[PDB]
RNA sequence: ACCAAAGCUAGCUCAACAUACUAAACAAAUACAAAAAUACACCAAAAUAAAAUAAAACAUUCACCUAACAUUAAAGUAUAGGA
RNA sequence: ACGAGCUACCCAUGAGCAGUUUAAAAGAACCAACUCAUCUAUGUGGCAAAAUAGUGAGAAGACUUGUAGGUAGAGGUGAAAA
RNA sequence: CUCGCACACGCUUACAUCAGUAACUAAUAAUAUACUGAUAAUUAACAACCAAUAAACCAAAACAACACUAAAACGUUUAUUAAUUACAUUGUUAACCCAACACAGGAGUGCACCAAGGAAAGAUUAAAAGAAGUAAAAGGAACUCGGCAAACACAAACCCCGCCUGUUUACCAAAAACAUCACCUCUAGCAUUACUAGUAUUAGAGGCAAUGCCUGCCCAGUGACACCAGUUUAACGGCCGCGGUAUUCUGACCGUGCAAAGGUAGCAUAAUCACUUGUUCUCCAAAUAAGGACUUGUAUGAAUGGCCACACGAGGGUUUUACUGUCUCUU
């Protein structure tokens, strides 16, 4: 084949020994007597230094199999910023779902109703928009990872002004970076979503389940879409060294234990360094899943059985003007056997919040053609995030 | 156009070209300060 | 002082690796390409010439894999495809008609039964039609592709006796090899670039080609129309 | 022009006493007078606000579970700063029922806030321009851990002309043996938002005290009453900048002083203990030219440190302090005039 | 051109140029590009008590000086370990294989402050 | 009358003898970009002397030309030389 | 032996081009910053061992330019002016 | 009148305070940021030093919605180890750097065109000559090699040469020279430092120059392949005499000789030896100027390329007005 490494550049060999040292019974006469190199003399041949006490910094790495929890069976982490190939497709091979396009019954009607709308919908929401966008910054045109964050919390603000209205909102609280830990065997393969998320959202309450008893069991006729050439495991790290242990972000006796809203930013000011939207949603399915796990088996066990009560865990993914929903009901917990019970997932894509927006006044002509603001706006994505917010009440 | 000015000044360039490590890293170098020590110099380098 | 060269890289990387490009010139520092130099900023995209390449050791067996994309490369006049099967994901060289989402195969079994070579296919050429076009053909067993590989550029298979396979390249030049060696079926994709034009003198910079010198040198002996005979077959099957 | 870099968190013994000399305001220590004329409103729950604040503590303490953090020192930084982020957010969100300016104001997460003014002469000593007079500027660029802004501006504390025995403190002094250094980059004026926001009002301030500035590392450096005064001094700067920025966010400058007062409030949190102060800006013109007979000074109310909790061990509040959640309920639920 | 007479030292470079004037390093570089200054590596003045010592930076000028004879190994060794020797010998208790008890050390690793090593400044 | 002029000293040169031959100072730092206390290496190398000149040009040739054998003769002899 | 801190060409890393006509960032057009130097007049031991004033060409590109490095004379480099 | 503030690079105290200047420096005085003596100074938050090892990662920056080609620097997460304990070290002045000088020169970046920087005149008279500016009767290029310079204009055209943008003799030549897209040749079947991490639609050594019509004959000589024959001119390069003839000028034609072919198409007094100011027509009152025609140019000529064409050019020539001190003739 083609080796990938170049002589000139690799490490060198070490230089020929001397002709000394092929001599039976002979001592080589070195110049490591006076501690610096002479020429005339032989090379020293030094043994493997030992420091005998060990420095932390100064020290060699450990190899990986040295490592206590070091296991043979190579396990499939998958990380906040892992990228699959059929992001959607495989996403749904891993977690065992179905997938649906609507937004849930109950979602939409709790969007729709006028009654649960904010007093200045439209104007609070062009507001926050023009402040992410443009006011937020001292700059002329804030950066993605700047107005990113920026929107997102505005929106959460907007969403939040509505406890007034409902004195159910205070059962929650934020979280920032929690560690998350769900393992599972699916087909003979170790699968594990471990690694942190953007915000998180906890309740005291739990979220009631959403899908139907009728759903639930037309879900047994459905069959998952597979795929020959690619293994489901694209796109996931390869990892030895791993703890097989149900890790939640919180300890035991917390006080807002259910899990309601994940929020995923796309906080990158290069297309290359952001997300696909379709990997956007395969790591919002994987991430759910696994803090629905987490959930699940805190909560009835390890035993792998299908929930009489549905672990139903929401999600929203922003990438600055682009906005994913999901709504992931688990119900199964055995995956190993495909025969069985899969769960469920209702995946609105390709939510546009505004079309385009310009920080700088365009002018064509010697006329303004274009004023500042956003052109093209969708109230509607904020509709369905207020009714994701306001799912819990 | 105008000429005279061609000695740009640079402490980094002055000491990779003309630096006590640049001569003594070549034995042409080690040449050079050996001849002006037998001279006298009060300045073998920069 | 001397150069150290860019290509210090052994792991293999589907993502764009940057390069230091160097415009004639040694590890000395010296001119010994002339017309190379000022080109556009470019970025290495690494190709597994060895098509035939499983993943794992325990299956050693023919192989399919699916195609994602076809992109544009700057480092060759081809267009590269990266194709993804196994747990890995590599670039190679897309053939005329290769498209996002099509299927390939990878196959090594030589039968006494020609298959039906598609456009994606890469079968050894002992198993190919005695007269199919083919492209990136071996010189030995496991050696690697370094044989055609231009944009629009493609040999024919002329013949296979006694255990050994003949091509025609496209410097209509015969080459004999072994009929073990791996090679693609088709002809590679961008076959239009003979017929570009470059619309000014601005687009070879861009490219990277300095302009040739103004010494007038007046022809010698070496110019004219030489017509030669073809040269001879190039063997490469070492006869014991 | 060149102009000094005032930094609200600072490292310097006595600063708050030069800040107080370079925006000619006092500090009065103690609330501002209360205006009893309230209505019999707060009848909260003390025990559900005890609760969220403890299950604060408890989740950014103990409960959440965060990637193994190497140095066993435990930094208060990481620590302190999403409490204060979900203190800041918990304590909106319960007191927004009973105040509903809190519903409709704009929550600032760690959000810069740029202030650039003139105060008096100074004889330029070296250079080509030798002897002759330059105004000297002071820009600070404050980074508030977390800040409240509203459409309505809140009232005032005391009138307009509002006399004080105390005189502002002048330093016979340079001020770069505080020490200050001279910069020069752009001198803005920003309040959190651009000036097309329609909040030019807020509400109050949120500043996190950075590790350089712990009760144990200045006992270390032997510094046991500096501790209120960098309170004091990062107030003062951070209050004085913010209302500066509203007041020429409105329109006043030097010549344009200012007609009815800008009023702040801002809550200093270190790892465990806290501070409220009151900061009221009358006068604008700080300039030469203009303080002449300019008789108005600002005003910085100020509250001594202290607690809220006290070693919280294993799920478990030992030791809590109700005052200093009454102070924040007060400051949260300050309203503006209705009219 | 420049000047080649004066001494190099940081001022005259650029700002990637940064030397220092000679004094002793404190600690290292830590996590999130802080320096970590170690209170092992710091010198602690040991001072002593001055509250009852009764000498001044100052002699009498009446007093007398002395003829300079300056201590040297062979009279060290007269005035602290000869005489025990002395003894042991006489009373026939000298052991040529153990001398440790006299002041001599086989060895200099042992002990915190070495001579040959110099571990100690001052 | 200004400008000016004159000292006899510092010291140098050639030899002989001579111990036997890189002077003194080296507390700290010195081939990181020298005078910068402190971290897992690479270190290193040799391959004819040439020509300016003379032969009135210039090609073969042209002593001395940084390699010990010194002095008195043999002797500018035998020899080597586009002889 | 010493020289690529000026210059000829490359190699890494950065930075600039405002306004106007134009579906155009088109090796387009006008004209700034900026880069060159067509013509003339002074200057000719001068401000200057190559300048000043007026006037000119390019001005989103084969464009200028900052820092660091490389190619060293029987050679280097050169859109050949030895 | 308006090149000011700061930072980077560079110079090192030339910076600040007090005192003195008879002399030394300012190209002269006053006095002093540029001379002398003494004493002090630049205090870090800005900047320098400021983790490695494996894995997930094709999807540009240009308000980035989404696209073009020339394919494009700028990043997080996971896992293993990262001494753990205040306060470390260094650059902080300036009127300054490179040009022998306190030089009208050369100098990167962010801001504004003044809210900051400075003074063309040492004092007189107002000779000639010189440089710069303004204005001018009537004429309006009649001056001159040339409409060079200047001008209340700042337009329309005809030719030569190069297609065009561009580059070149730093310091007498910026071009008709070079390069250039396009068209042709030759040289190479291939791996770890150029070419190239490429594979004949590729890469080098070259010629000529876009495009349009084309590129006619020759291997006799010298080169190159073929190791001899033989092939090559888009290889180095060459492509004819003598004499008479139709009815007077000519010669369609013929005889004879040598060649490898005897200069084809085209253009033509040209940037093309001399005769040349070739002959003729237009332009002017006058023309060795310019343009169009005739044409053996016996020394034009077809990729050392021949012919025309749009656009283009501080390239070289010729006109029409408008314009003016260039000039009548200067004041
Ligand atoms: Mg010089
Ligand atoms: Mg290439
Ligand atoms: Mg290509
Ligand atoms: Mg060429
Ligand atoms: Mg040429
Ligand atoms: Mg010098
Ligand atoms: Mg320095
Ligand atoms: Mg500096
Ligand atoms: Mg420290
Ligand atoms: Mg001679
Ligand atoms: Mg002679
Ligand atoms: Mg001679
Ligand atoms: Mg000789
Ligand atoms: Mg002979
Ligand atoms: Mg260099
Ligand atoms: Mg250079
Ligand atoms: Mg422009
Ligand atoms: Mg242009
Ligand atoms: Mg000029
Ligand atoms: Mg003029
Ligand atoms: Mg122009
Ligand atoms: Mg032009
Ligand atoms: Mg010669
Ligand atoms: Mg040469
Ligand atoms: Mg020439
Ligand atoms: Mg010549
Ligand atoms: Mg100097
Ligand atoms: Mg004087
Ligand atoms: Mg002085
Ligand atoms: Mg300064
Ligand atoms: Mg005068
Ligand atoms: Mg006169
Ligand atoms: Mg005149
Ligand atoms: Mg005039
Ligand atoms: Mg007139
Ligand atoms: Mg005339
Ligand atoms: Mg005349
Ligand atoms: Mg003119
Ligand atoms: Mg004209
Ligand atoms: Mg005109
Ligand atoms: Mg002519
Ligand atoms: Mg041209
Ligand atoms: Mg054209
Ligand atoms: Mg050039
Ligand atoms: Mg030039
Ligand atoms: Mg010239
Ligand atoms: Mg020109
Ligand atoms: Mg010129
Ligand atoms: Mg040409
Ligand atoms: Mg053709
Ligand atoms: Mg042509
Ligand atoms: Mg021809
Ligand atoms: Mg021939
Ligand atoms: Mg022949
Ligand atoms: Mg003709
Ligand atoms: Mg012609
Ligand atoms: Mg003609
Ligand atoms: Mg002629
Ligand atoms: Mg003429
Ligand atoms: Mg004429
Ligand atoms: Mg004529
Ligand atoms: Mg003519
Ligand atoms: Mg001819
Ligand atoms: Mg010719
Ligand atoms: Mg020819
Ligand atoms: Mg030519
Ligand atoms: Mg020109
Ligand atoms: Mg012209
Ligand atoms: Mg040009
Ligand atoms: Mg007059």
């Amino acid at each position: 084949a083609y080796e990938w490494g170049v002589r000139s550049t690799r490490k060198p060999e070490p230089p020929p020994l001397d002709r000394v040292y092929e001599i039976p019974g002979l001592e080589p006469i070195t110049y490591a007597g006076k501690m610096h190199f002479m020429p005339g003399l032989a090379r020293p041949v030094f043994p493997p230094w030992d420091p005998g006490w060990t420095h932390p910094k100064f020290r060699r790495l450990p190899p990986l199999h040295e490592h206590p929890l070091y296991k043979d069976q190579a396990c499939y982490v998958f990380h906040q910023r892992c990228r699959l190939l059929e992001g959607v497709k495989q996403a749904l091979w891993l977690t065992k779902t179905q997938l649906i396009e609507g937004l849930p019954e109950k979602v939409l009607r709790l969007a729709d109703d006028p009654r649960n709308h904010i007093e200045n919908q439209d104007e609070r929401v062009l507001n926050a928009i023009s402040h992410a966008r443009l006011w937020h910054s001292t700059e002329d045109i804030p950066k993605r990872e700047t107005y990113c964050p920026v929107i997102v919390d505005s929106l959460i603000q907007l969403c939040k002004s509505q406890i007034l209205k409902h004195p159910s909102l205070a059962r929650r609280i934020c979280a920032q970076n929690n560690t998350l830990s769900a393992t599972w065997n699916r087909e003979s393969i170790l699968l594990q979503v471990h690694g942190s998320s953007g915000a998180r959202l906890n309740a005291k309450d739990p979220l009631p389940p959403v899908a139907s008893q009728e759903e639930v069991e037309a879900t047994k006729n459905h069959v998952l879409e597979t795929f020959y050439p690619i293994s489901p495991t694209m796109g996931l790290q390869e990892c030895n060294v791993y703890d097989v242990n149900d890790d939640t972000g919180f300890q035991e006796g917390y006080p807002y234990p259910c899990p309601h809203t994940l929020y995923f930013l796309e906080s990158a000011n290069l297309r290359p360094r952001r997300f696909q939207p379709d990997q956007l949603r395969a790591k919002m399915i994987l991430f759910a899943f696994g803090s629905a796990l987490a959930q699940a088996r805190l909560l009835y066990g390890n035993d792998s059985k299908v929930l009489e009560q549905p672990v139903v865990v929401q999600s929203v993914g922003t990438d600055g003007r682009l906005f994913q929903f999901l709504v992931l009901q688990l119900n199964t917990t055995d995956l190993a056997s495909d025969e069985g019970v899969k769960n469920l997932a209702w995946v609105d894509s390709d939510q546009l919040l505004y079309q385009h927006f310009w920080c700088l006044p365009v002018i064509k002509k010697k006329v303004v053609v274009e004023p500042v603001g956003p052109i093209g706006f969708q109230p509607e994505t904020f509709r369905k995030f207020l009714a994701l917010y306001l799912h819990g009440a | 156009k105008a000429r005279g000015n061609e000695y740009q000044p640079s402490n980094i360039k002055r000491k990779h070209k003309h630096g006590w490590v640049r001569r003594l890293r070549t034995p042409t170098g080690v040449q050079v300060i050996l001849r002006r020590m037998h001279k006298g110099r009060k300045s073998l380098s920069h | 002082a001397t150069s150290v060269s860019w290509k210090s890289r052994t792991k293999y990387t589907v993502m764009p690796v940057k390069m230091r490009k160097s415009g004639g010139r040694n590890h000395t520092g010296q001119i010994q390409v002339h017309g190379i130099g000022g080109g556009h900023k470019q970025r290495y995209r690494m190709i597994d010439f060895l098509r035939f390449r499983p993943e794992h050791e325990s299956k050693p067996g023919p192989f399919e894999e699916k195609v994602i994309a076809v992109r544009y490369d700057p480092c060759r006049s081809a267009d590269i495809a990266l194709v993804a099967g196994g747990n890995r994901k590599r670039w190679i060289i897309a053939t005329e008609n290769m498209k996002a989402g099509d299927t390939v195969l990878n196959s090594d079994h030589i039968g006494r039964m020609a298959v039906a070579a598609r456009e994606g296919d890469a079968h050894p050429l002992g198993a190919l039609p005695v007269g199919t076009l083919i492209n990136n053909v071996e010189s030995e067993p496991g050696r690697g592709a370094q044989y055609i590989r231009a944009a629009g550029t493609c040999g024919v298979l002329l013949r296979k006796v006694n255990g050994t396979a003949i091509i025609q390249l496209p410097s209509k030049r015969q080459m004999q090899v072994l009929e073990t060696c791996i090679a693609t079926v088709g002809r590679v994709s961008n076959v239009d670039h003979n017929k570009r034009v470059i619309g000014k003198a601005g687009r070879n910079r861009w490219l990277g080609k300095r302009p040739n010198s103004g010494l007038w040198q007046r022809k010698g002996g070496w110019a004219g129309r030489k017509i030669r005979p073809l040269p001879p077959m190039k063997s490469y099957v070492k006869l014991p | 022009f060149m102009k000094y870099v005032v930094y609200p968190q600072t490292f310097a013994l006595n600063a708050d006493n030069w800040y107080q000399s370079f925006t000619k305001t006092v500090f009065l220590s103690g609330l501002p007078p209360t205006p009893a004329k309230l209505e019999p409103e707060p009848t909260l729950d003390i025990t559900a606000l005890r609760e969220a604040v403890c299950d604060c503590l408890l989740q950014e303490h103990f409960f959440l579970r965060r990637k193994k953090r190497a140095p066993v020192i435990q930094d208060r930084e990481a620590i302190a700063s999403p409490f204060l982020d979900q203190l800041v957010a918990s304590l909106t969100g319960l007191l927004s029922v009973h105040n509903p300016v809190l519903a409709a104001a704009a929550l600032d997460c760690k959000r810069p806030v740029h202030f650039f003014w003139l105060r008096g002469e100074e004889i330029i000593p070296r250079g080509h321009r030798k002897g002759r007079v330059d105004a000297l500027r002071y820009q600070i660029n404050d980074k508030p851990h977390n800040q409240i802004r509203i459409s309505r501006q809140l009232p005032e504390f005391v009138p307009l002309d509002y006399s004080i025995p105390i005189e502002v403190p002048v330093m016979s002094c340079k001020p770069d043996k505080l020490p200050l250094f001279k910069r020069q980059y752009e001198n803005t004026i920003f309040i959190g938002s651009k000036t097309a926001d329609p909040l030019c009002y807020g509400h109050t301030q949120f500043h996190l005290l950075p590790d350089k500035l712990k009760r144990e590392k200045l006992l270390k450096q032997n510094c046991a009453d500096q501790i209120e005064v960098v309170f004091r001094a990062n107030a003062i700067a951070s209050l004085f900048a913010w209302t500066g920025a509203q007041a020429m966010y409105q329109g006043f400058w030097s010549e344009a002083d200012v007609t009815r007062p800008f009023v702040s409030q801002g809550v200093i949190t270190d790892g465990k203990y806290f501070s409220f102060f009151c900061y009221q800006l009358n006068t604008l013109a700080l300039t030469a030219q203009a303080d002449q007979n300019n008789p108005r000074k600002n005003i910085c109310w100020g509250t001594q440190s202290k607690p809220l909790y006290e070693t919280i061990e294993d799920n478990n509040v030992k030791g809590f302090n109700d005052d200093v959640l009454l102070q924040l309920v007060q400051f949260l639920l300050n309203r503006p005039k209705e009219d | 051109g420049a000047d080649r007479m004066s001494k190099w030292t940081s001022k005259r470079g650029p700002r990637t140029f940064c030397k220092g004037r000679g004094a002793k390093g404190t600690g290292f570089h830590g996590r999130d590009g802080k320096f970590v200054q170690i209170k092992e590596m710091i010198p602690e003045l040991v001072v002593p008590e001055l509250a009852g010592f009764k000498l001044k930076p100052y002699v009498n000028y009446r007093a007398p000086e002395g003829t300079d004879t300056p201590l040297t190994a062979k009279q060290l060794f007269l005035e602290t370990a000869a005489p025990a020797i002395e003894k042991d010998f006489k009373a026939g208790t000298f052991d040529p294989e153990h001398l440790e008890k006299y002041g001599f050390e086989p060895t200099q690793e042992g002990k915190l402050f070495q001579l040959y090593p110099k571990n100690f400044p001052r």
